[PDB]
RNA sequence: UCAUGGAGAGUUCGAUCCUGGCUCAGGAUGAACGCUGGCGGCAUGCUUAACACAUGCAAGUCGGACGGGAAGUGUUUCCAGUGGCGGACGGGUGAGUAACGCGUAAGAACCUGCCCUUGGGAGGGGAACAACAGCUGGAAACGGCUGCUAAUACCCCGUAGGCUGAGAAGCAAAAGGAGGAAUCCGCCCGAGGAGGGGCUCGCGUCUGAUUAGCUAGUUGGUGAGGUAAUAGCUUACCAAGGCGAUGAUCAGUAGCUGGUCCGAGAGGAUGAUCAGCCACACUGGGACUGAGACACGGCCCAGACUCCUACGGGAGGCAGCAGUGGGGAAUUUUCCGCAAUGGGCGAAAGCCUGACGGAGCAAUGCCGCGUGGAGGCAGAAGGCCCACGGGUCGUGAACUUCUUUUCCCGGAGAAGAAGCAAUGACGGUAUCCGGGGAAUAAGCAUCGGCUAACUCUGUGCCAGCAGCCGCGGUAAGACAGAGGAUGCAAGCGUUAUCCGGAAUGAUUGGGCGUAAAGCGUCUGUAGGUGGCUUUUUAAGUCCGCCGUCAAAUCCCAGGGCUCAACCCUGGACAG
C-alpha cells in the first residue's frame, strides 16, 4: 500500500521533515492524497494531525521506521 | 455531467444515427459567443428516430469506434 | 561460475515456464478441438439427438478439466476461463439450438 | 476589423523580431577561418580604408567580418572569433571580429577601454 | 474607500505639423567572450552530436524454503545451484508524438502480488530436474551423453459459499518452515477496501490553402472468434457510410503542464534545475514470465558499429554516475559515505543502493560582508591645466591614534542521531576564546545628443569610432593619450536570445478623400447582426452552497537560519 514516510524539505545541512502517505512505489519527494505530520529534528515541534494518520492506519498503510518511531513517542496507537 | 441535445442529420445506418451538437463557446482573445458544431455517432436498438429529429446523447459503455453514446428522449419543458 | 548471475537466472526460469505453458495452453487447446469437432459431427449427420450427448459431455467435461487447471496455475485469469467455458457452452447450446432442446427466454 | 468575425478569423501576426545576425544562428559569438583579409571602402559620406577579414564560419555560412583596432596580425587562414554587430559604413560587413581571443591580439598599446580589444593591464 | 500601474528621446525637411520605419534608455538569462578578481551563504553547471565510448561502480537479497560442498574443530561462518520476491521502482534524455499523449472534467465494461479487514480450508500418493560424480568437446564463451538426489520445485485422486450452463449436470486447491512448547511467518480458495494501473468521452491543445478532397476494415450492422474489459481488436457477409472550406488529408515544427520571464492591464514569449504525466533505451521487429513490461543495465532475430580469437567462433550497448574522444563560443571530480532519508530482501541480525546525503572546481547566478574608523598645520614634493595671479588632483596622501569583519598563529568545539546503549561521510567542518597586526585585499565602462560626466596634447577624410544621427580634410567636448569627472562595484562591459517601449497586428487600443489601404458595380448562398408589446423554459447571464484545479511557485501574515538570499507553518482572492 501507502507507507507513511517522512520526505526531505529544506536547505542544504537542514532537514525539516513532512510526514506524506503516498504510495510506496513513487520516488521519495512525490504527491499525496493528504500530507499529514511534520518533524523537524534539529529542534521545533511536530504537527502531527491524528484523526488522519488515525485514518491511513485504520486502512492499513504502514509506516516506515522512524516515522513509527515518532508514532510511538505519542500515543497515537488506538485500535479501533 | 449534462446530456447533449441536438438535431439528428441522417439515419441511413442501422442502430446509428448521426447528431449534430451546437455549442456556443466564448473565444479566448475576443469576446463573443461563437458557435461550434460536432456530429456524433449515437446508438439506438429501437432506431426509432428518424431524419430532423433533436435528441440528448448521454454517455455509455462504447459500441464501436465512434458509436459511443445512446440517445433516447429529451424532457420536452417547452 | 560468477559470483552473481540474478538475471540469467530468471532467464533459466523463464525458458522453463516457457516450456511448462506453452505446452499445457497447448493441451487445453487440443481438448477444445476435440470437443467442438466432435459437435460439428454431431451436428452434420447424427440423425438421434438426445442420446448421444454422453460422449459430448464426457469430452467437455475433459475440456472444462484442463480449462479450470489450467485456471489454478496462473497462465490464465478468472474471465478467460469464464469466456472460454461459455465458449464451448455457447456451441453446445446452439447445436441444442437448431435442434430438439426447445429453449426460450 | 470587426470584432465579429473579420478578426476571430485573424487579425494577422507580426513576423518576428527579424534576427540581426543570420551566422552566429545558435548564440552569441562563433569561431571562424580567415579566407581573405583584404581592405574596402565605405560609402559616399566618409573615407577610409576598413580593414575586414571574409571569414568562414564553423556554422556553415562564410562572412565577410570587420577587424577592429589599429593593429592587426591576421594572416591568412587563420583563427578568429567573430561577433555581432552591424558597422553602418560598409554594405555587406554584419560582423566584428572579437580582438585579444584565440589567434588574434590585443591591440596595440591602448590604455582607454581594454576589455573591448583584449588588451591585459600595464603597471 | 479602491487604487501601488502606463515617462521619453534621436532620425526624413531651409524650417512646421503628421503618417511611418529604424535605433536607444528597462528587465531577464541554464548563457558566451574580454578586462579585473577578497571572503561567505544558498542555488546552477553539454542549450550543441538521441555522437561514438576505454576503466571502475550504478540490483540485490533470502541458509528461518531445499539438496549438496568448503573453511574453521559439539559449535559457527560462507558458498555456485534449484526455489521466493525484487530486476516493471528509483536514475537519464527529449528523438518521436499535433494525439485522450498531456491538462481539466465526467464515465463504465475491468485487472490488481506485496497492504489492511473478513469467511472457510490444508488428507493421500507419485515422477524428475539442476546441483553433484564420471567420460568428453571447446583457446575462451559455452557445452554434450551416462547415472543419482531434495524441496514452499512439478504431476495425479478426493474435498470447495467459486465457475460454466436455462436447468440438468459437471468442473476446480493446498506447503511447509522456525521454535521444547506457547506461537509466529507462511500457503489455497473466496468477499471487500485503499493505493496502483487498463480503457472511454465533453472541452483546451502550433503554423501553412502557392496542400482540396480524403477514407474501402474505411464508417456502420450481424455472426464467428479475441482481449483482464468495451471496441473493426480480428475475420466472413450485408449496408454505404464516415471526415472536411469552422481547414479534413498532406507537408513542416513541438514532449505536455503546474510553472519561468515580461507587461500597468489584457495578455506576449517560453517549458533548464523543482514537481506530475508520456515516450525512448545502438537502429529496427518480435514474443516470453509475472500481479504489472513488449522490460535502459532481461531473452530471441535482423541491420550498422567496436573488442577478443588459437580463425572455428564469441562478446557489447554511459541518453546511470564519474570520465575519455569528437562537435562546440560553453558547461565540472575516473571523490567520500550509507550517518540520515527513501527503496529492495530477510523472522531478526544485517546486506546492497553513483537514488540520496556530503565534499571538490567555476564570480555561472541571487544575497550579505571587507579593502579601514576618527583626526590631518591647510605647510611641503609632484601630475595636469591656466588671461602665469593661480586652480585642481586634495583630507586625498604623507602623518598621529582606535579597531580586527576578514588574514595569520594557537586552544576549545557542536547539534544533525531515532530515550536500551552504541551508531557521523560531512569534520575536528560550523561556531566560540586568546595573541600580533592597517595590516592581506578596486576594478571596469562612459564623458557629441538620448545620457550623468570635459578640458588639454597628438593626428589631419589618415588612423580610426559608432547603438541611431553621424564625427574625422589643422587648434576635433565623437579618433588615440593624459589629467579630471561620471556611473557602477567584486564586479564592469560587448554580443546573442525573449518581452517591454511598440497604440509598430489595435478585445482593452489603430486606420482606409489626398499619407500604406474601399473590391469596378450589382444580385445572392452559407454565415453574422436585427423592430415593438405580452407569456413560457433558463442555454447564455447573475447569486448562494458544494466538489475539484497535486505539492512546490507567486500574494498576505508569522517563524527560523546574526540579517538577507533561502528554508518552513497557516491562510486566500481571483479564475
Amino acid at each position: 500500500m501507502v507507507k507513511l514516510r517522512l520526505k526531505r524539505c529544506g536547505r542544504k545541512q537542514r532537514a525539516v521533515y513532512r510526514i506524506v502517505a503516498i504510495d510506496v512505489r513513487s520516488r521519495r519527494e512525490g504527491r499525496d492524497l493528504q500530507k499529514v505530520g511534520f518533524y523537524d529534528p534539529i529542534k521545533s515541534q511536530t504537527y502531527l494531525n491524528v484523526p488522519a494518520i488515525l485514518d491511513f492506519l485504520e486502512k492499513g498503510a504502514q509506516p516506515t521506521e522512524t516515522v513509527y518511531d515518532i508514532l510511538k513517542r505519542a500515543e497515537v496507537f488506538k485500535e479501533f | 455531467m449534462r446530456s447533449m441535445q441536438g438535431k439528428v442529420i441522417c439515419a441511413t445506418n442501422d442502430k446509428t444515427v448521426n447528431v449534430e451538437v451546437v455549442r456556443l463557446a466564448p473565444h479566448p482573445k475576443y469576446k463573443r459567443r461563437v458557435r461550434k458544431k460536432k456530429k456524433y455517432q449515437a446508438h439506438d436498438p429501437d432506431n426509432q428516430f428518424k431524419v430532423g429529429d433533436w435528441v440528448q446523447l448521454d454517455k455509455c459503455r462504447p459500441i464501436s469506434k465512434t458509436k459511443t453514446f445512446l440517445a433516447v428522449a429529451p424532457e420536452g419543458r417547452q | 561460475a560468477d559470483s552473481a548471475a540474478k538475471r540469467t537466472r530468471q532467464a533459466e526460469t523463464r525458458r522453463l515456464r516457457n516450456k511448462a505453458r506453452k505446452s499445457e495452453v497447448k493441451t487445453r487447446m487440443r481438448k477444445v478441438f476435440e470437443a467442438l469437432d466432435a459437435l460439428k459431427k454431431k451436428s452434420g449427420a447424427s440423425t438421434e439427438e438426445l442420446v448421444p450427448i454422453d460422449n459430448l459431455i464426457a469430452e467437455a467435461y475433459s475440456a472444462i478439466d484442463k480449462a479450470v487447471v489450467k485456471g489454478t496455475l496462473h497462465r490464465n485469469t478468472a474471465a478467460r476461463r469464464k469466456s472460454r467455458l461459455a465458449r464451448n457452452k455457447k456451441v453446445v447450446e446452439i447445436h441444442h439450438g437448431w435442434y430438439t432442446p426447445s429453449l426460450a427466454p | 476589423m470587426p470584432t465579429i468575425k473579420q478578426l476571430i478569423r485573424n487579425t494577422r501576426q507580426p513576423i518576428r523580431n527579424v534576427t540581426k545576425s543570420p551566422a552566429l544562428r545558435g548564440c552569441p559569438q562563433r569561431r571562424g577561418t580567415c579566407t581573405r583579409v583584404y581592405t574596402i571602402t565605405p560609402k559616399k559620406p566618409n573615407s577610409a580604408l576598413r580593414k575586414v577579414a571574409r571569414v568562414r564560419l564553423t556554422s556553415g555560412f562564410e562572412i565577410t567580418a570587420y577587424i577592429p583596432g589599429i593593429g592587426h596580425n591576421l594572416q591568412e587562414h587563420s583563427v578568429v572569433l567573430v561577433r555581432g554587430g552591424r558597422v553602418k559604413d560598409l554594405p555587406g560587413v554584419r560582423y566584428h571580429i572579437v580582438r585579444g581571443t584565440l589567434d588574434a591580439v590585443g591591440v596595440k598599446d591602448r590604455q582607454q577601454g581594454r576589455s573591448k580589444y583584449g588588451v591585459k593591464k600595464p603597471k
